[PDB]
Parts: C-alpha cells; sequence; structure tokens
C-alpha cells in the first residue's frame, strides 16, 4: 500500500481529450468535438471512467438527462455561473465578515513590531506628519492601544474595521473550493480510490469529484457538465488570483488615504474591477472556448492606450487601426471555427443567438470601454493593469488540431536566388573573422588562402580587417568562398550534470505504443507490444532520463565523443520525434517535442558547444531614428535546409567535425511525427505494426522540413543578426539589434538631421516606412515571409522585457508578480520552511519593485498569519503534528519571557528569524540592502531589535542599565552551550556559513543524502555503483586533509573542495535529493513509499520545535552570570558563537559587521562632519517616480589583480580554464603551507596530466597581497546592490571622503573588516523609506560609523601540513568525475 | 597593341557573360513530391522555366502569387497596403469603431441579458 | 603595361566571385536528399577530426 | 611577350569549357524528364576526378597534423 | 615581367578550383540510380587507400 499525494496548485496543462474520452463515455455521444476518441471510447472504454459511471448518483442524473429535464452544458458556463455566486445566505455571510475582521485586525498587529523598531532606529519618531470616530470610541481605542503603540498603524487599523463586499465575496468563493479540494485530499491520502459526493457544500450545487474526473450539477437550472481535475484546481486558482487582487488593492487604497506615498503608485476603484471580471465571463460563456483567442488579442488595446500618451499622431493612428484590425479578425475567426467544430454533436442547441444574430459586438464594445475606463489615462494604471492577462482561466487545448496548421504551413516548397544565399554566408563569416581578430588579435587559419583578390590579400598578410561602412555588397560575395582549419577542439568526455535532468523523454520508434493505455489500443498491437518488448534492452524502455542513466548497463564515457563523429545518428532505424501539448500559455501556441535519448545527448551538446565558443562573437545576442518592435514565433518553420546550414557549416568547420551543428535538418525529413498524449491515439487500422507505414491522419505527418519550436534557437539568434548586418549594409544606416528569443528589436539611425525638408518629424516617419519596405523585402527573400501582424514601429517607445519604460522612467507590473500567493504556494511534499520563504520572496520582490514598504508588510503578515494559525490543523500527512507542536512552542515561549497570552507569544514567534527556529522568512535588512557575507550576525541584529520593542530602549546606544532583562536573558542563553561537533571540517567545507553543534535546523538534501545513496548503491549503472559504494569514506578522508593546518578559512576550503573531483558527486546526488519520490524511482510507480513521508515528517516536527532546544530555560540558575551590556560588540558576539559551535581555536575571515548596527543616521551637520554624506541633486518636494541627472549605481565589489600569461586559450576546454583557475587561487591562498611542492604537485598531477613545474606557466599569477579582502568564489557575494530600483538612484550622490579621514588616521592605510559599498547602499534606500514615511525626501543625510565594530584584518599566516595520503586515495576512489587530461600533443602545439 | 587586347576583350566578355548567368540562378528547396512517397532532391534552374512551373503547378506551394511577382522585382498590393500612411479597416472593425466613439449610453445592454 | 595590370586585376576579382558564388552553391547542394545515399562527405570534402581517427586505425 | 598570349589562349579554352558545363548543369538540372530518362548514363572519368580532388584534399589536410604529432615526438 | 607571369599562374590556380567545383556539381546532380552507389563505393575505396598509405 502507497499514498497518492496530489497537486495543490494547477502545475500542468488542461486537457480537451480528457474531457471529450470522459463525456463521450458517461453520455454516450459526443461530448466536445466529433473525432476518433469517441469511437474508440464508447468501443472499448476505460477503467476509471467505467468506476465513475458506474456510481449510483451519476445513474440517477444520466436517467434525469434521458428523459430530458436537463440539457447539457459547457464548462465555461459553469466558470461563469461559479464566478457570479448570487446565492448568499445572511448567517454564511456574518461568519465570513467577522473572520475577515478577524484575519485584518491580527495582520495589522504583528507588522507593528517591524514598524516599531524601523522607526526607533530611523529616530523618525519625531515630524511624521470612520478613522477619526471609531478613533474616539473609549473601549474601541483601549482594545486597539492593548498591543498597538505607533499612530500610524492606529488609524489604519481603524480605518480598515469595515470592509466592502465584493472582498467577502471571492473570499467565501476561495475558502469554500478550497474547503472541497483538502478534504478530498486528506481523505484521498487515508483511503484510496476515494470519490468526494457533495451538494451541500457550496449552496445550490453538487461536486461528483475524483482523480480522474469531476461532474458539476446545478438543478435550480438544471444543467450538468462533465470536466477534469485540472479544471477544479483551475477554479480554485482563479478565484484566489482575484481574492488576491482584491487584497492588495484595499490595502494600498486604505494606506493612500493616510499619505500619498505608502500605498503603490496605482489607484482603482474596484467597483470597475468587478464589473470587468464579469464581463470577461460573459464573453467566454457567449464563445464557448474559443473566447480565449478574443482575450489573447485584447493584449494589443493597451499598449495602443500607452501609445495615444506617450507618441506622435501617425505611429498613434497606425498602430491604433492595426490593433483594432487584428482584434476582429480574431473575433471573425473564433465564430466561424466555434460554428463548424459543434455542427455535429451533442451540444449542437446550445449556441446562443446572440452570435448568428450579429450583436456581440456591443458587448466586445461594452468590454473595451470598461478596459479604456479602468485605465483612466494614466501611465501607472494602464502599466499595472497587465493582471487581466492572468485572470480568467487557461484554455482547454487540444492536440490535433493544434499540428495541422502547422503541418499546412510547414511542408513547402520555397524559392530563393543564389545572391540571397551566397550574401548571408558572406555577412556571417565576415562576423566569425571580426569575432576573431578583436578578440585574439590574430586572423583564423584558412585552407583556400588562393581564391582572394590582392586587395584581401593585403587585409589578411597584415592581421586586421575593413570596417563596415567601407565595405561594399559584392566583397561579401568574394568573402563566400574560404574554408578553414580546426580552431576549437572537441570535449572528449561527457560532462555528466548538463545532460541529466528529470525530464521526460520518448521512447524508441518501435515501442512507443507503450504511450497509450491498454485499452484503446487494438488486439494485434498489443499482442506485437508484448512480444517485442523482450528484443529490446531494460535501459531504452525507459519513461524518463534519470531512470535511463541509472540503468545503463554499457556505458562508456568516450561512446558519446565516438559516436558524434562516426556519424551513427544519421540514417538511424529508430528516430521518433513525439510532440506534446505540455506548453503553457494564454493562447494555444504550440507544443514541445521529445526525442529518444541519444540525439538528446547530441542536442545537448551541439547547443552547449556553441554557447562555450560562438556566442563570444555575437555580443548583441544575450540623427533620424525608428525602433521597430518583431515578434520571432514561427520564424522556426520558415527555415529549410539551405537557409541555416550554409551559416552552419561554418562553424561545423571551425569545430573539424563533419554534420553536427546540421543534424536537425539532415534527419528530421525521414522521421513521422506524431502526437502522443494518452488519450488522443491515433487511429491503427490492422496489420501496422510500425509507424513508417501507417497512413496520414490529423494525427501522425511525416516530411516535415522546418525547424522544431525550442530546439537549436541559438542558431536562429546568429544567422537573424547576420542578415540584419546585411540589411543595414543595403540600406546604410547605423543599426543594433538585441534579440532574447522571444522578441527582436532593431534601432535604427541615419544622419539627415540639418539636412530635414520643412519638419522635424514625419521625416523619421517616412525613414520607419522605407525601412521597414526593405525589411520585409529582405525577409521575405530569404524565405521568411513577414506578417503585418508581427511588426510595428516606434520612435520614442520601446517594451523590453515586458518591462514599460518611458522618458528614463521605468513602471512596475508587480500586482502580476504577487498574483497567486497561498498556504502551500513552491513546495514539495507539504513544506514548512520552504513555504514561508516563498511567501516571503514573493511579497518581498514586490516590496523592491512597486515601490513600497508597509503595503507588502502586511500584506505578506496576512498570508502567514493565515497559513499558520486558521489553516494549519488541516494538513495533508499529519492530522494535528504541527499544530500541537507549534502549540508546545507558544506555551514554552510564554513561560520563557513574561508575555501575558498566547496571542502575544504568537506575535513574538512570528518576529523572531528562521535561523533560531522562527517564523521570520526575510531578516530586517532585506528591506535596506540586498546581499551581505554573513547571516548570523544579521540575524542577532535582528533579534535585538525585535526585543527592543517589549523592554524600551533608544537604539542610538547601548544603555548602560536595563530594568527589564529580557534581552539580556536571551543573549546568555544564546552564547552558553554544550559542544558537539563532528564532522567539522567536510560540513564547513559544504557550507562555509554553517554554524553547527546542532544550532541550526537541517534541511532536506542532508537528511536525504544517506538514503539517496544507498538506493544509488544499487544501480546497474557501474559508475554511479561504484561512486556510491565508495562515497561515505571519501567523506572522513575529506574531514581529514585539511585537519592538520592550525588557521581555518572556510573559503580556502571551499576551493580546495571545488578543486577536488568530489563536487560533481555531491551535485548529482543533490540533485536527486529534492524530488518528492526517492528509494522509489526504480520501481517505476507515481507513488511514493511511506518511510519517506515518516522521516519528512519527523524532520517537520523536530525543525519546528528546534527553539526550545536552542533556549532553554532550565540554564537560568545553572548559570547565573550574565554579560553585561557596557560595550557588547555584537561582531565579537557572532565570532564567539561560530567558534564555540565547532570548538575550533579561531575561525577568521567569515564575519563582516552588520551596517544596519554599525551606522547611525543624522541630519543635521556636526563639527565632526564625518561617516558618508548622501543628498540629493535635483530639487523637488518628491522624487518617487521622476529621474535625476546622474548615472545609476549597482554596487560592484573590488576585483581582483591578476598577470595572465601569453599563449593560445583557443585550443583548450572550459572546464580545464576553469581547473587551471581554481588551482591558481590555491597557489595564491596556500603558499605558506610547508608541503606546498609536494601537495600542489600531487594535485597538478592528478587533476591534470602536466607536472606542476611545466603547469605553473600558465597559473595567471595575483598581485595582491590581501585574499581575506579580495577573493572570487561561489560562496561569496559577488555584487552588492541596493533595495530601490536602479532608476531611483540616479537622483543622489554620494561622498566618502570623511569617513575614510577617521578611518586611516587609527589604523592607516591597511584594510579593515567593513565592507564599504553596502554603506552607500544603505544611505540609498534609507532615503527612500524616510521619504515614504515622513513624505518630505529629506536635503542631506550623514552616516557617521560606530568605531568600535570596526575590526581589524590581515592576511594570515597558515602552520601545520597537509595530509596527502588521504588526498590521493579521494582522487583516487573517484576517478570519473576528473576533467580531461591535458595530454602531449596539446601541451606541445600550445606554445607556439 | 591590337592582337593581345582583342584577346583580352574576348576573354572578358565570355566572362562577363557566365557572371551574368550565374547571378540568374534560382534555387529552390527540397521537399515532397505529389502523393507524397519520397523526398525530391533540391533542383535549381534559369528563372524563366522555374516560374513557368510555379504558373503551370508543378510544385506544390501555398502561394503562388505572391512568388511570381516577387522574381519579377515588383512590388504586389499587399506591400504597399503594409507600407501605407493608414491601413484600411474592416467593414466590423467600422462598427467597433463607430460604438467605441459616441458614448450616449444608448447600450441598453442588461447583464444578465448576455 | 599598366592597363596590362589594371584589366589583370578586374579579371581576378570577376573570377573570385564566380569562384564564391560557385562554392556556396556547392555547400547548399548537399541537402537531405544526398545524407540517404552516403554522398554528403564527398561534396563538402573530408574534415580534419574524422581523418585523424582514420591515422589511428592506421597505427593499429 | 608570345608566351602571354599563349597562355591567353589557354585560358580562353578553359572558360570555354567552363561555359559549356555551366549550360549543361542548367539543362540538365532543368530538364523535366531528362533527368529519368533520356539520361547520359555517363560521366565516369568525372567520378575519378572528383575522388582524387578529395583525394589530394584529404592528404593536405593529413599533412599538417603529422607536422604537430612528429614535433611533439621530437620534443 | 615577374608581376604578369605571378598573376598568370594565381588565375590559372582559380580556374583549376573552379572546374573542380563544376566537376563535382555535375556529376552529383546528374543520376541518382549511378551515384548513390558508385560515389560511396569509390569514398570507402578512399578510405582503404589512406590506410593502406600510412602503412
Amino acid at each position: 500500500a502507497n499514498v497518492y499525494l496530489t497537486d495543490s496548485y494547477l502545475k500542468g496543462v488542461i486537457s480537451f481529450s480528457e474531457c471529450n474520452a470522459l463525456g463521450s463515455y458517461i453520455f454516450n455521444g459526443p461530448y466536445l468535438k466529433n473525432d476518433y476518441t469517441n469511437l474508440i471510447s464508447r468501443q472499448n472504454p476505460l477503467i476509471e471512467h467505467m468506476n465513475l459511471k458506474k456510481l449510483n448518483i451519476t445513474q440517477s442524473l444520466i436517467s434525469k438527462y434521458h428523459k430530458g429535464e436537463i440539457k447539457l452544458e459547457e464548462p465555461t458556463y459553469f466558470q461563469s455561473l461559479l464566478m457570479t455566486y448570487k446565492s448568499m445566505t445572511s448567517s454564511e455571510q456574518i461568519a465570513t465578515t467577522n473572520l475577515l475582521k478577524k484575519i485584518i485586525r491580527r495582520a495589522i498587529e504583528i507588522s507593528d513590531v517591524k514598524v516599531y523598531a524601523i522607526l526607533n532606529k530611523l529616530g523618525l519618531k519625531e515630524k511624521d506628519k470612520n478613522q477619526s470616530h471609531l478613533k474616539a470610541d473609549k473601549n474601541h481605542s483601549t482594545k486597539q492601544k492593548d498591543t498597538i503603540k505607533t499612530t500610524l498603524l492606529k488609524k489604519l487599523m481603524c480605518s480598515m474595521q469595515h470592509p466592502p463586499s465584493w472582498l467577502i465575496h471571492w473570499f467565501n468563493l476561495y475558502t469554500k473550493l478550497n474547503n472541497i479540494l483538502t478534504q478530498y485530499r486528506s481523505n484521498e491520502v487515508k483511503n484510496h480510490g476515494f470519490t468526494l459526493i457533495d451538494n451541500q457544500t457550496l449552496s445550490g450545487f453538487q461536486f461528483i469529484l475524483n482523480q480522474y474526473g469531476c461532474i458539476v450539477y446545478h438543478k435550480e437550472l438544471k444543467r450538468i457538465t462533465v470536466t477534469t481535475y485540472n479544471q477544479f484546481l483551475t477554479w480554485k486558482d482563479i478565484s484566489l488570483s482575484r481574492l488576491n487582487v482584491c487584497l492588495i488593492t484595499w490595502i494600498s487604497n486604505c494606506l493612500n488615504t493616510l499619505n500619498k506615498s505608502l500605498g503603490l503608485r496605482c489607484g482603482f476603484n474596484n467597483v470597475i474591477l468587478t464589473q470587468l471580471f464579469l464581463y470577461g465571463d460573459c464573453i467566454l460563456k457567449l464563445f464557448h472556448n474559443e473566447g480565449f483567442y478574443i482575450i489573447k488579442e485584447v493584449e494589443g488595446f493597451i499598449m495602443s492606450l500607452i501609445l495615444n500618451i506617450t507618441e506622435e499622431d501617425q505611429f498613434r493612428k497606425r498602430f491604433y487601426n492595426s490593433m483594432l484590425n487584428n482584434i476582429t479578425d480574431a473575433a471573425n475567426k473564433a465564430q466561424k471555427n466555434l460554428l463548424s467544430r459543434v455542427c455535429h454533436t451533442l451540444l449542437d442547441k446550445t449556441v446562443s443567438d446572440n452570435i448568428i444574430n450579429g450583436r456581440w459586438i456591443i458587448l466586445l464594445s461594452k468590454f473595451l470601454k470598461l478596459i479604456k475606463l479602468a485605465g483612466d489615462n494614466n501611465l501607472n494604471n494602464l502599466s499595472e493593469l497587465y493582471f487581466l492577462f492572468r485572470i480568467f482561466g487557461h484554455p482547454m487545448v487540444d492536440e490535433r488540431q493544434a499540428m495541422d496548421a502547422v503541418k499546412i504551413n510547414c511542408n513547402e516548397t520555397k524559392f530563393y536566388l543564389l545572391s540571397s544565399l551566397s550574401m548571408l554566408r558572406g555577412a556571417f563569416i565576415y562576423r566569425i573573422i571580426k569575432g576573431f581578430v578583436n578578440n585574439y588579435n590574430r586572423w583564423p587559419t584558412l585552407r583556400n588562402a588562393i581564391v582572394l583578390p590582392l586587395r584581401w590579400l593585403t587585409y589578411y598578410k597584415l592581421n586586421t580587417y575593413p570596417s563596415l561602412l567601407e565595405l561594399t555588397e559584392r566583397d561579401l560575395i568574394v568573402l563566400s568562398g574560404l574554408r578553414f582549419y580546426r580552431e576549437f577542439r572537441l570535449p572528449k568526455k561527457v560532462d555528466l550534470e548538463m545532460i541529466i535532468n528529470d525530464k521526460a523523454i520518448s521512447p524508441p520508434k518501435n515501442l512507443i505504443w507503450t504511450s497509450f493505455p491498454r485499452n484503446y489500443m487494438p488486439s494485434h498491437i498489443q499482442n506485437y507490444i508484448e512480444h517485442e518488448k523482450l528484443k529490446f534492452s531494460e535501459s531504452d524502455k525507459s519513461r524518463r532520463v534519470l531512470e535511463y542513466y541509472l540503468r545503463d548497463n554499457k556505458f562508456n564515457e568516450c561512446d558519446l565523443y565516438n559516436c558524434v563523429v562516426n556519424q551513427s545518428y544519421l540514417n538511424n532505424p529508430n528516430h521518433v520525434v513525439s510532440l506534446t501539448g505540455k506548453e503553457r500559455e494564454l493562447s494555444v501556441g504550440r507544443m514541445f517535442a521529445m526525442q529518444p535519448g541519444m540525439f538528446r545527448q547530441v542536442q545537448i551538446l551541439a547547443e552547449k558547444m556553441i554557447a562555450e565558443n560562438i556566442l563570444q562573437f555575437f555580443p548583441e545576442s544575450l540623427i533620424s531614428k525608428c525602433s521597430i518592435i518583431t515578434d520571432l514565433s514561427k520564424f522556426n518553420q520558415a527555415f529549410r535546409y539551405e537557409t541555416s546550414c550554409i551559416c552552419s557549416d561554418v562553424l561545423d568547420e571551425l569545430h573539424g567535425v563533419q554534420s553536427l551543428f546540421s543534424w536537425l535538418h539532415l534527419t528530421i525529413p525521414h522521421v513521422t511525427i506524431i502526437c502522443t498524449y494518452r488519450h488522443a491515439p491515433p487511429y491503427i487500422g490492422d496489420h501496422i505494426v510500425d509507424l513508417n507505414n501507417v497512413d496520414e491522419q490529423s494525427g501522425l505527418y511525416r516530411y516535415h522540413m522546418g525547424g522544431i519550436e525550442g530546439w537549436c534557437q541559438k542558431l536562429w539568434t546568429i544567422e537573424a543578426i547576420s542578415l540584419l548586418d546585411l540589411i543595414s549594409l543595403k540600406g546604410k544606416f547605423s543599426i543594433t539589434a538585441l534579440i532574447n528569443g522571444d522578441n527582436q528589436s532593431i534601432d535604427i539611425s541615419k544622419p539627415i538631421r540639418l539636412m530635414e525638408g520643412q519638419t522635424h518629424a514625419q521625416a523619421d516617419y517616412l525613414l520607419a516606412l522605407n525601412s521597414l519596405k526593405l525589411l520585409y523585402k529582405e525577409y521575405a527573400g530569404i524565405g521568411h515571409k513577414l506578417k503585418g501582424t508581427e511588426t510595428y514601429i516606434s520612435r520614442d517607445m520601446q517594451f523590453m522585457s515586458k518591462t514599460i519604460q518611458h522618458n528614463g522612467v521605468y513602471y512596475p507590473a508587480s500586482i502580476k508578480k504577487v498574483l497567486r500567493v497561498g498556504p502551500w504556494i513552491n513546495t514539495i511534499l507539504d513544506d514548512f520552511k520552504v513555504s514561508l520563504e516563498s511567501i516571503g520572496s514573493l511579497t518581498q520582490e514586490l516590496e523592491y519593485r512597486g515601490e513600497s514598504l508597509l503595503c507588502s508588510l502586511i500584506f505578506r503578515n496576512v498570508w502567514l498569519y493565515n497559513q499558520i494559525a486558521l489553516q494549519l490543523k488541516n494538513h495533508a500527512l499529519c492530522n494535528n503534528k504541527l499544530y500541537l507542536d507549534i502549540l508546545k512552542v507558544l506555551k514554552h515561549l510564554k513561560t520563557f519571557f513574561n508575555l501575558d497570552n498566547i496571542d502575544t507569544a504568537l506575535t513574538l514567534y512570528m518576529n523572531l528569524p528562521m535561523l533560531f527556529g522562527g517564523g521570520d522568512p526575510n531578516l530586517l535588512y532585506r528591506s535596506f540592502y540586498r546581499r551581505t557575507p554573513d547571516f548570523l550576525t544579521e540575524a542577532i541584529v535582528h533579534s535585538v531589535f525585535i526585543l527592543s520593542y517589549y523592554t524600551n530602549h533608544d537604539l542610538k546606544d547601548k544603555l548602560q542599565d536595563l530594568s527589564d532583562d529580557r534581552l539580556n536573558k536571551f543573549l546568555t542563553c544564546i552564547i552558553t552551550f554544550d559542544k558537539n561537533p563532528n564532522a567539522e571540517f567536510v560540513t564547513l567545507m559544504r557550507d562555509p556559513q554553517a554554524l553547527g553543534s546542532e544550532r541550526q535546523a537541517k534541511i532536506t538534501s542532508e537528511i536525504n543524502r544517506l538514503a539517496v545513496t544507498e538506493v544509488l548503491s544499487t544501480a546497474p549503472n557501474k559508475i554511479f555503483s561504484k561512486s556510491a559504494q565508495h562515497y561515505t569514506t571519501t567523506e572522513i578522508d575529506l574531514n581529514d586533509i585539511m585537519q592538520n593546518i592550525e588557521p581555518t578559512y572556510p573559503h580556502g576550503l571551499r576551493v580546495v573542495y571545488e578543486s577536488l573531483p568530489f563536487y560533481k558527486a555531491e551535485k548529482i546526488v543533490n540533485l536527486i535529493s529534492g524530488t518528492k519520490s526517492i528509494t522509489n524511482i526504480l520501481e517505476k510507480t507515481s507513488a511514493i513509499d511511506l518511510t519517506d513521508i515518516d522521516r519528512a515528517t519527523e524532520m517537520m516536527r523536530k525543525n519546528i520545535t528546534l527553539l526550545i532546544r536552542i533556549l532553554p530555560l532550565d540554564c537560568n540558575r545553572d548559570k547565573r552570570e550574565i554579560l553585561s551590556m557596557e560595550n557588547l560588540s555584537i561582531t565579537e558576539l557572532s565570532k564567539y558563537v561560530r567558534e564555540r559551535s565547532w570548538s575550533l581555536s579561531n575561525i577568521v575571515g567569515v564575519t563582516s559587521p552588520s551596517i544596519m548596527y554599525t551606522m547611525d543616521i543624522k541630519y543635521t551637520t556636526s563639527t565632526i562632519s564625518s561617516g558618508i554624506i548622501i543628498e540629493k541633486y535635483n530639487v523637488n518636494s518628491l522624487t518617487r517616480g521622476e529621474r535625476g541627472p546622474t548615472k545609476p549605481w549597482v554596487g560592484s565589489s573590488t576585483q581582483e589583480k591578476k598577470t595572465m600569461p601569453v599563449y593560445n586559450r583557443q585550443v583548450l576546454t572550459k572546464k580545464q580554464r576553469d581547473q587551471i583557475d581554481l588551482l591558481a587561487k590555491l597557489d595564491w591562498v596556500y603558499a605558506s603551507i610547508d608541503n606546498k611542492d609536494e601537495f600542489m604537485e600531487e594535485l597538478s598531477i592528478g587533476t591534470l596530466g602536466l607536472t606542476y613545474e611545466k603547469a605553473k606557466k600558465l597559473f595567471p599569477q595575483y598581485l595582491s597581497v590581501n585574499y581575506l579582502h579580495r577573493l572570487t568564489v561561489s560562496s561569496r557575494p559577488c555584487e552588492f546592490p541596493a533595495s530601490i530600483p536602479a532608476y531611483r538612484t540616479t537622483n543622489y550622490h554620494f561622498d566618502t571622503s570623511p569617513i575614510n579621514r577617521i578611518l586611516t588616521e587609527k589604523y592607516g592605510d591597511e584594510d579593515i573588516d567593513i565592507v564599504f559599498q553596502n554603506c552607500i547602499s544603505f544611505g540609498l534606500s534609507l532615503m527612500s523609506v524616510v521619504e515614504q514615511f515622513t513624505n518630505v525626501c529629506p536635503n542631506r543625510i550623514i552616516l557617521i560609523p560606530k568605531l568600535n565594530e570596526i575590526h581589524l584584518m590581515k592576511p594570515p599566516i597558515f602552520t601545520g601540513d597537509v595530509d596527502i595520503h588521504k588526498l590521493k586515495q579521494v582522487i583516487q576512489k573517484q576517478h570519473m568525475f576528473l576533467p580531461d587530461k591535458i595530454s602531449l600533443t596539446q601541451y606541445v602545439e600550445l606554445f607556439l | 597593341n591590337d592582337n593581345i587586347t582583342a584577346r583580352l576583350d574576348r576573354i572578358d566578355e565570355k566572362l562577363s557573360e557566365i557572371l551574368g548567368m550565374l547571378h540568374t540562378l534560382v534555387v529552390a528547396s527540397a521537399g515532397p513530391t505529389s502523393a507524397r512517397d519520397g523526398i525530391r532532391d533540391a533542383m535549381v534552374g534559369l528563372r524563366e522555366e522555374m516560374i513557368e512551373k510555379i504558373r503551370t503547378e508543378a510544385l506544390m506551394t501555398n502561394d503562388r502569387l505572391e512568388a511570381m511577382a516577387r522574381l519579377r522585382n515588383e512590388e504586389s498590393e499587399k506591400m504597399a497596403k503594409d507600407t501605407s500612411d493608414e491601413v484600411s479597416l474592416n467593414p466590423t472593425s467600422e462598427k467597433l469603431n463607430n460604438l467605441l466613439e459616441g458614448n450616449d449610453s444608448d447600450n441598453d445592454l442588461s447583464l444578465e441579458d448576455f
């Protein structure tokens, strides 16, 4: 017996053939579309549908339908009904209103601690600058003042007491659908194969719900429908999205009523939003399933409404009209397609008369006018109005009809003129030559140098290239004929990391019939399946990749590099590319493809070689002016062999291989492209056992001859940029291109200002028109016809990365981002820590972009309090264990301190950080800056600030006297504890920031590592088997290696860890350690094992209860000596904790001081006038949303200076250069070690083929003496940005000399601990938050450091020696992950 | 010098003829034949017989009217309509435009009606 | 003799154009059809890598 | 002076052969039914020319690699 | 002169090259039924020739 945990959110695609195959059986007639599915379903019904119909209540429904008392319906109709939940009694509405008032009052109270701490540390207690009526109450004011200490929130809490109706509406929809879902999930985890029958939860409806299908019945309107489980998940998600929108707008409106700057920048009247949603559902009901075409194409309306505000007249009208025409064309296509589809089926009467009559235009007009009104001629409202794209459900996508159009478009004949292809290839080779010259100061080697004019031989003899403006057209054809010698070598050993992934792959051709259920396939096909299953190996008859590599019996490391050169992938007998409808977007769009495993290897290899070598040559790929924006979907299919392979042959030739990058067009035309969804089987006829004889249908076709979406995208980016170069050559305008793979942006400049004709604009308009003519002509001459639907011309407006920027100002679409934020968001097996982390991250993203703090704060605490208090009881695996444990923790915190009630304990629990087992997802610094080198100091400063709420403190300095010793008790209980260190060095290597000694909670990978190791030990693959069996002792050797050395530097240990061939094994393991299914992969069942659930719930209970272990109340009389509050440098405390936890003598270079605690805020200049000064150069009242003079500021940490040797790095692999750099860092950091020569000898001989001395010629030697201050590892933070968006930082200016004066007079001209970037970053964020709270931005701000916590730092001297024998053993035990050895021929051709 | 320059000019005449002949070529993409059972190889021919084949439908193509006009270097109808001062609206689009402007609240539209 | 060199340079450049255009035609002429018969390696040539492989089999 | 003219006559005959090859190519690839029926069923000595061109190309490819390996052995 | 003979030789090389390209084109396109086996048989023959020449 195994459980089946189900999804809580969509996480997938809604299906069409599923609904069809269910309804056709239940109602014994074609339900959605006449197709082969109905025949094959009625003839051979599936099991689970047989069970669903076998029930008695659905049989009563069928009997009531046959008589004709109820009429069938479309799922979208019931979506429209459920949304307009008119049936609401008074008592349930009262209950929900009380519940919402409770959730609100509790969520406002939790954030009070953080707001109070901020307002203290800021010193902004002064000059802070229905509500009055319910403020002036006696008892209500007392009940508020019981636990709220900031007037800024007293006013807000009083103002938010009476919520509006629509909020309550969406709230109760959410809670009821959520209750149905969670009840089903729990009862399913308990008893398997359970169907939920409900008719009293949602008043008036009736659900027969199950994992395999759902049936909804409404008696008073006597309608019935059949849907899938995903559809019900989607209805829940729609309700949730609308709830979130309403909550956010509610909070923002109240806050903005308080002050103009607090809330978000957007205003909305929720009545308009509700009418808007309702009209959307109305359209969706009118056009049953084709309404999503209309709703998609509506997207142009908002772009036009913005161009009305940001563009001149001509482009304005042009875009307006094109968009209108596209909308109406979409509507007509939808209507005709619906009438064609539903012509002969059960739902033939449901088509409304308003479609035929022609009166849907008035409805569509009203909807568009409501959008226009909700915009209300503002750039903000219009920018954040994009969420409408998300609210309504995702369409039911059908597989078959999605391919046929692509078939019609794909296989055809294209004609090109020879000059076109020739000049394209000429531009390509020009780009490659320019890249080589500007990179290596060397021209690539050629074999056909004879064919070259003298004017070009003089360019070859001297290593330089001609510029672009001088170059002509005809010369390109001259440059079309050349050949190259090998320049880039090919990696020989397969890299196991990039290739392994959880995504699925299709079975080989001869076996593909095992994707369709046993019932649907006919008799003889099943007989052939059974008779042939044995011929193939156990490896390739695998559904996924993890299995495919975990079952390779004959798996050779040189197999791939032998195969890519022996050309075994061409003319292959079993090759089939199967399209599955799992691509997820609002339009039907496309559906993505899957090959067998081997070809997937080859394709990944091609893309990897390009990304490593070539894409470095085209940096574009990630005064009359005109920008042109082009959609680049459907750009793939137009490609043919010639157009792509002429340019691909150059890369193929450079790499020395034959037909590597040209595989796609060389083998795809032969193979049979079929659709493989479980419920969509193609009619097979009889006596046909393989695909190459099946007769073509609506399902499968052949002779593609065109790119398949997604594969080899880099080739098409490259060739597009080359073609664009050619265009610039013919048109004579300075061009620039930006291709991200989804939208191509081409900007044009031409020097014909001061030469204008009697107008300063409307000449660039003619430039636009002429350039667009030339571009249409060019792309059409290449063979890809460009439609007027994709491209559009603009001058001052550019949509980039779906972000709107105008006049150098950014406009953020936050509400879209935080749209779905719920109880178990982003979880795997219903975690608690991960859920809290994800909620914190999404809401902090709101605060970073939307430019509002208090809104994000209250909105985060709402859902945090929800998941903690209300919905923690109802949990899948464990019934009440987590609630009991959190109640224990709350009672414990109540006893430890002097908190009055469990409620106040919940407050102080929701404010404590997660490092100490608290509930605060994201610390108090993340508001002010983004990165920091160490966490523990920030945890301690945060907890100090939080505890400063209950105990009164100044926070300007350390108060000598504390009457209430809560903070001091907390500190003395955090410093004093026992020591239990085990495996300290390997742990300090994997995570350099770790504490250990059981003072911090353990994450899932560390727990599951042993189980994954054991199950990997029994794997038919020799590689994984050996490296899993030997996995335990290597940890011991790694622990003992760096043990002797006395001074311990963690990051240095990290480099030692990365250089050794154990990093890749750990990666491959803790990759698998993330999936919910472990110990069960080899048995190929989706269900999980129970012992995994047990370990998960045990670790959850322990991580929850951790706070007692960290903060025990027993050590009050055990140790009554409490530390004083006189000086109390917190960096010393953090160093003490990190050292005692591991019991080491001294750990150096890992504790940077907390900049929030260090600096102090001050406005009036003094005689000192020290510390960094930040002043704004613009003079305004409020700078929010107004750009300033200066360039932006991104904090860039100080680099490391190194001298590179002289040699040709071209003939070398990526991993080898990486390893040489790592070994260089080691030579730099371990000069003081005594075994140096022997230790480096062993390392260089093990990782590389070279001996040390020769190897030393390649090591880039570092010139910086201090590596503590300057080093580069994946563990250290690389840049230190600010919270506020980039554009706002331009408005200020920072001067850092006055602090440098004192920092240089005392401890002069030496490196100091504090990192300087975060100082000015915190300054900028501080300016912004002050502007939000006081509403008047300060003129100048000054930051004075605290002269205590700024410690020294000097490059230490190491003592002790390393263990070389165990190091050699480590490198010997796991040799498969070693990077390739530098052969002798390679090293001899190096120096030339 | 008469003889050497005469030979040189004959050389250049033949050579420019060859160059023009090459610039004239058109090459057709690979594809499947009618009654598709195999792939026909890519064939290259002079323009004229190619356009003749396009005209007499010897090769399956989606659109033929644009191809012949494009090979004849002339700008077709669509292209001009694609690059103009303004785009001619549709009739139904004209109805939408007239219903968008003139907000006289004459919709008399009931949400329950729709 | 000046006109001799000038006319020879004209002929040289035009020959180079002819040769480049014919080369691109040769390349784009391989196609998915010739890959069925294995003639592709014939038209586009033999690159370094595989030949080196052959050399390995020559020595053992 | 006269050898110059002899070389120009050699060039003339070569370019005439090239022009004939161009005509043959275009008419052969243009011929609707001249590909299968009315085929040349010939050009066997041209195959040897193409294979020997590939032979010389393969030797030119192989000669440069052998310099590198012999330099490896000596150094 | 020297320039004249040098440039005549270079033009002769270009002529040889274009002749080879025209040859491979006109032989590859004409007949499928013969080339399909002739060219790959000659290619495996060239492979054997390389093996024996290095040997």
